[PDB]
RNA sequence: UGAACUAUACCGUUCUACGGUGAAGCCAUGGGAAACUGUGGUGGAAGCCGGUCGCUGUUCUGACGUGCAAAUUGUGUAGCCUGAGUGC
RNA sequence: GGCAGGAAUGGCAAACAGGCAAGUGCGAGCAAGAUUCUACUGUCAUGGGCUGGUCGGUGGCGACACCCCCUCCAGGCAUCGAACCAGUGAAUCCCCUGUGGAGUUCUCGUUUCCUCCUGAUGCAGACUCACGCGGGCUAUCGAUCGGCAUGACAGAUGGUGGUGUAUGCCCUUCGCUCAGCAAGGCGGUGUGGUCUCACACCGAUGG
RNA sequence: AAGUGGCAGUCACUGGUUCCAAUGAACAGCCUGAAGGAUUCCCCUUGUGUCCGUACUGCAUCACCGCAGCCGGUCUCCUCGACUAGACGUCGCUUGUCCACGGACGAAAUGCAGCUAAGGGAAGUCGGCAAACUGGCCGUGCACCUUUGGAAGAUACGGUGGCUCCAGAGGCCAUGGCUCGUGUGGAACUGUUGCUGUGCAGGGGAAUCUGACUGUUUAAUUGAAACCCA
């Protein structure tokens, strides 16, 4: 796997036909988004709180949003 | 065999061993008809196969005796079997004295305590 | 002598459907297994009800 | 100072562990609770209280809580009601004498 | 200290295969072992590789000559004899 | 062990397919036939060659 | 016909606790006019020693000797175990 | 077919040597296979289709670093004995503090036992003066200054350039941080009907 | 921000050092350079990855060989805790197992094994055969002879527990906090003099013949003074 360096390299790799889905994992420390592009998984690892609420929304609609987290 | 399928079947499920699975006798009926890997977790979530709780091998003893070692108890001439050399080298006790030796050497020679050739000297 | 591709071809023949993928076994009498693995799109039961096996 | 809770509403409400074990309890406690090493030696460091239904031991200094779990199954055995409690963590500072089911 | 009389490196040979035998290893393990000048970079540096090859860890050199020493007797007599038989037929 | 030939292993096959009884409509047979199979190996018993 | 046991050569490859002892080389140092030399260390050689695995097979002339066995066996006793070692 | 190259026949032979690339849940689920199935996460080798102006360029004093086909020859990797010493890392093992569960409690024991984990992979990061593990090389300076020094358990070095210093430069074993990754695993505590099983919660990502 | 709880054996790598009259493969494959030459300008049986082995056993007490379900033999890998020098030996967690035809009767004689034995101590016997003595470690110390290397652990003498102390080595953070010798020496007390308390664990000395040594040997009666060696 491979980690993102910022959130526009995240949103290029969204924009991405080969990216299928987006798992959103929601910890007690950070919230990472781990994009599904074929040979590769991208996190984007992100500690604030609401950053990561306008990043979900950042992400295109065309994308399969699975939120993980327990 | 009587239960030796579900014994089985119970060591892989609960990753011990055969010897430490626990079979309920008063549910050997209900056991015997497990059949699969599947009834056998549900017998396990029952309650009718257990894990049991690894012997023990308890080290207390050591302890305690290991404390009055290092305080110097029975480390006397009869308690030692192997020759001083076989017990703690005069090699291994050379090279950590010349170490700590060079180290210190090499310290007071970084700060202006001795000179260079006082140093070599020592050294 | 079966080739998975043969296989594969023979499967898509018979019943047409895309094999994902062929894996094979000689068991141990003499004859030769096969497992195919349909695309997601099929179904091995939709097709098994058709083929005899129910 | 850190908060502990030894909850025992479980027995009270079905009249075991109810009415003055508990003082009997917090008596073993104010006896047996070491600090440094010691007993009678917990004045200025650790303050046992009731809440009613539950013993509180309150610490000024470095405490354990597993120490008060040991404590607690000592009491049981002490009472011959460990046959039938069990000493529970149910929260952080808490622990819960449970039935077995 | 002084750790042996007469035996020298043939203190790895004990007490067997005989004084007299023990007497010849020496003086051949000695020169076998011992660093040999260098005449090229002027150093005690030649290590004995094999029979007969020289290494210098100075320099770098690599030569052939002597099994037990660098330079046996004949080769500097024979270096000798050549200088002068080239010299007189130059 | 594992390590076979192919050839090794269809005789091994073929070896595990003799290795039954006579059907047991063979006896009726009118011209008095076969009571048991005589030609029969048993890992224990008898080896392969092979 | 046979080198599946077994003998040997080659190709590839494996295995070798723990100690004793203390060779060369080296360091400090005492003596001496010098040549040389005393002492304390370091170092870790050897078809070196004890000894485990292992291999071999001394002795009991033990067991067994219609055996466990057409050669094995002992709650023994022994030989070697860095080498001309060892196996595949 | 022409021209130009092109001594030295074709193979067999090692399931231990050479020889591309996969890890975890050892599970979704097996009665029985699993680096083979499965869910994730990767890696490797290789083919086809498509889209008047040509010695790749640059930086560094240097060791070097960076971005943008063809022939023949010279080398090298593959690649190689054994033993011994020292170092670092791994897993194992142990210790301290704390947690979760369990055993003992006639007395003592802040006690006893288990668990508290992290794989391949990444054109990810910080060091590499290994300021954790060490060799090589570079530049500057030019030593024994008259008592040569540096560094090692032992070696070993040094005007064929020591010590000292620095944008130092390179390679490699690691280790560490991140992604994988906590959702998994481990020790548990519960709810719901129950069923030919899914949810909830807690518990070192310690030294 | 981004080694580091500890240290033991194993493994890996690194830096070396020793040994050799021994110097410890080849090929495929791959790469770099040197000199020349030449230079039009994302998608595809989820492309291809086809073929064969893939169960279980396997130092086996029943899966192989030995006529067998034979105390024999048979290749490699991993390998925990305590005592200890320890991959010895003894016991224990993990794993696995209680299977070897059994039962009664204190169980004759004889036997095969384990032990003891007063007084004597080889008087037994072809012959000290067999067993016994000794045994680890520490300190002191050690003769003849010698190829000067050895002999040698010569022979020998003393000690060894438990507990309470006294000394004694290092490291990190910053001369204080923390870690910190199971590795040593001394002393006091103590015990029905006894402590390598168990398993384990040299008896020693003095000569003659002989082979120098180490190595080899008749698988299944001879291991030797035989063969080999330098
Ligand atoms: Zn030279």
């Amino acid at each position: 796997p491979k980690e993102i360096r910022d959130i526009k390299q995240f949103l290029v790799i969204c924009g991405r036909k080969d990216c299928k889905s987006v798992k959103i994992k929601k910890n007690v420390g950070n919230t990472k988004f781990k994009v599904r592009t074929k040979t590769y998984l991208y996190t984007l690892v992100v500690k604030d709180h609401k950053k990561s609420e306008k990043i979900q929304q950042s992400i295109p609609p065309n994308i399969t949003k699975e939120v993980i987290g327990k | 065999a009587g239960l030796k399928l579900q014994g089985r079947l119970a060591a892989a499920l609960l990753k011990c061993g055969r010897n430490r699975v626990w079979l309920d006798p008063n549910e050997t009926s209900d056991i015997a008809m497990a059949n699969s890997r599947a009834n056998v977790r549900k017998l396990i979530k029952d309650g009718f196969i257990i894990r049991k709780p690894v012997a023990v091998q308890s080290r207390a003893r050591w302890r305690k005796l290991r404390a009055a070692k290092l305080k110097g108890r029975h480390t006397g001439p009869g308690k030692r079997r192997g020759t001083a050399n076989a017990r703690m080298p005069t090699k291994v006790l050379w090279i950590q004295r010349q170490r700590v030796l060079r180290r210190m050497l090499m310290r007071y020679r970084d700060a202006k305590k001795i000179d260079k050739h006082l140093y070599r000297e020592l050294y | 002598r079966a080739n998975k591709n043969q296989i594969k071809t023979a499967v898509r023949k018979m019943y047409d459907i895309k094999a994902a993928r062929v894996n094979t076994l000689i068991r141990p009498d003499g004859l030769k297994k096969a497992y195919v693995k349909l695309m997601p799109d099929n179904d091995a039961l939709d097709i098994a009800n058709k083929i005899g096996i129910l | 100072t850190i908060e502990y809770k030894i909850d025992c509403s479980i027995p009270a409400a079905d009249s075991i562990f109810d009415a003055d074990l508990l003082k009997g309890f917090e008596q073993f406690l104010n006896e047996r609770i070491k600090v440094k090493g010691r007993t009678g030696k917990l004045r200025d460091a650790v303050k046992v209280g009731i809440d009613g239904t539950s013993v509180s031991i309150k610490a000024f200094i470095a405490f354990s809580k597993k120490y008060l779990k040991f404590l607690t199954k000592k009491y049981l055995k002490k009472k011959t009601l460990r046959d039938w409690l069990r000493v529970v963590s149910t929260n952080k500072t808490t622990y819960e004498l449970r039935y077995f089911n | 200290a002084r750790r042996t009389v007469k035996v020298g490196i043939t203190g790895k040979y004990g007490t067997r295969y005989g004084a007299n035998l023990r007497k010849r290893v020496k003086k051949i393990e000695i020169s076998k072992k011992a660093k040999h000048f260098c005449h090229w970079c002027g150093k005690f540096r030649f290590k004995r590789q094999a029979v007969g090859i020289w290494h210098c860890t100075s320099c770098g050199k690599t030569m052939a000559g002597g099994a037990w020493t660098l330079n046996t007797g004949n080769s500097t007599t024979v270096r000798s004899t050549i200088r002068r038989l080239r010299e007189m037929t130059e | 062990g594992a390590i076979k030939t192919l050839k090794q292993k269809l005789k091994y096959g073929k070896k595990m397919k003799q290795n039954r009884p006579i059907p047991y409509w063979v006896r009726f047979k009118t011209n008095s036939k076969q009571r048991y199979n005589e030609k029969r190996r048993h890992w224990r018993r008898t080896k392969l060659k092979m």
